[PDB]
């Protein structure tokens, strides 16, 4: 079973500065020069929410405010402009081989006066 | 556009047999797994096994033998041998087939409450 | 003239067959001359009828020469008869569900009778062949009972019900 | 008995598709920016 690790643990962001989460894999999830990774966001009260797919192709209804990038066994999750409602917990998720393994989870939570 | 929904709270005894419903919505459903998922806190969120009701397929993880039992739109749960350690949140996904079934899926569940205690 | 048994609540599979191998047209209508199912190039269309979210098809199947028929969740109004169009052709079969439970749920003592309630379709004549692990083999028609429910006759006795020489297993649920 | 200017429809985009050439499921790159128009001409109906 792949083992993902998620980091930073934790992490502090102003408002209106440049996000960036990282994710390292143990094994290769490439298939046919696809990258197989989901990334989810995660808010107190309420269930997660697909935030972005495959690394390369976006979602609907989400503003471009998002991006994703990277490469093998190392992935990078990037948001601008980081606003008010942003603050939450953020997975990085393997698609390619079973069994559907996960991560530790991504904090982060907006910094103001 | 597709939407979950979930039976509300569950409240019972250990090492029992527990049922549990997700309601589909106005689309097809004929076509697309459904994953189930387990989220306990301090833990992120675990996947039980994902079942295909276009032939009543099931896929397991190497965690869940003998604990965990799927079934087919109205999908619902079956979990045998209930203990403390599964109090935790309960979620169902939607999906696609015909290969990349939760590749590039999307739209989640709102989710429900299970709570195994004696009082 | 094939004829099939369900068992109201499971799964079955009403194959058509043909020799082409291209994907040709073809369609499924009940006695009625109503569609149900059938092929529109690759895409799938449901007939207007009473069976709109339990019909299905294999979708993988139509370029080999195959074209099933799966319907889920059998009901005791869908007994009767299916009729292929695959080129020219007027393949027919014939569906026959039923099912045979008990009544009591659980409230059961050791010392009484037990009683099968099998609800076949109206014009049909099966036979009930009870089948045990304790060797009583009962025999009778569609409705049988049992005299005795002991402890010893715990387990789910095996009524079989025999149609057209065709037969479907069955189990009762016993709680002492 | 239909009515008594213009008739809305309404649309939306799609990025994985079922192919009509034989069966199986694909997808595509995602959509323009903007300023999408057609105008096109009906002329026959098929039932």
């Amino acid at each position: 079973d792949i083992v993902l690790t998620q980091s930073p643990a934790s992490l502090a962001v102003s408002l209106g500065q440049r996000a960036t989460i990282s994710c390292k894999a143990s094994q290769s999830v490439d298939y046919d020069g696809d990258s197989y990774m989901n990334w989810y966001q995660q808010k107190p009260g309420q269930p997660p929410k697909l935030l972005i797919y495959a690394a390369s192709n976006l979602e609907s209804g989400i503003p471009a405010r998002f991006s994703g990038s990277g490469s093998g066994t190392d992935f990078t999750l990037n948001i601008h402009p980081v606003g008010e409602e942003d603050a939450a917990t953020y997975y990085c998720q393997q698609s390619h081989e079973d069994p559907w393994t996960f991560g530790g989870g991504t904090m982060l939570e907006i910094k103001r006066t | 556009q597709v939407q979950l929904k979930q039976s509300g709270t569950e409240l019972v005894r250990p090492g029992t047999s527990v049922k549990m419903s997700c309601k589909a919505a106005g689309y097809t459903f004929t076509d697309y797994w459904i994953g189930w998922v387990k989220q306990r806190p301090g833990h992120g969120l675990e996947w039980i096994g994902d079942f295909y009701p276009g032939g009543d397929y099931t896929l397991y993880s190497e965690n869940f033998m003998g604990k965990a039992s799927l079934t087919a739109n109205t999908a619902y749960m079956q979990l045998s041998s209930l203990t403390s350690e599964d109090s935790a949140i309960y979620y169902c996904a939607r999906g696609h087939y015909y290969g990349y079934s939760y590749a590039w899926f999307a739209y989640w569940g709102q989710g429900t409450l299970v709570t195994v205690s004696s009082a | 003239k094939k004829v099939v048994l369900g068992k109201k609540g499971d799964t079955v599979e009403l194959t058509c067959t043909a020799s082409q191998k291209k994907s040709i047209q073809f369609h499924w209508k009940n006695s009625n001359q109503i569609k149900i199912l059938g092929n529109q190039g690759s895409f799938l269309t449901k007939g207007p009828s009473k069976l709109n979210d339990r019909a299905d098809s294999r979708r993988s199947l139509w370029d080999q020469g195959n074209f099933p028929l799966i319907i889920k969740n059998l009901k005791i109004e869908d007994s009767d008869t299916y009729i292929c169009e695959v080129e020219d052709q007027k393949e027919e079969v014939q569906l026959l569900v039923f099912g045979l439970t008990a009544n009591s749920d659980t409230h059961l003592l050791q010392g009484q009778s037990l009683t099968l309630t099998l609800e076949s379709p109206p014009g049909s004549s099966p036979s009930v062949q009870c089948r045990s692990p304790r060797g009583k083999n009962i025999q009778g028609g569609k409705t049988l009972s049992v005299s005795q429910l002991e402890l010893q006759d715990s387990g789910t006795w095996t009524c079989t019900v025999l149609q057209n020489q065709k037969k479907v297993e069955f189990k009762i649920d016993i709680v002492v | 008995t239909d009515d008594y200017q213009n008739i809305t429809l309404q649309c939306r985009i799609k990025q994985i598709i079922n192919m009509w050439q034989g069966v199986g499921k694909a997808m595509y790159a995602p959509p323009i920016r903007g300023q999408i128009r057609c105008s096109s001409n009906i002329t026959g109906l098929l039932l």
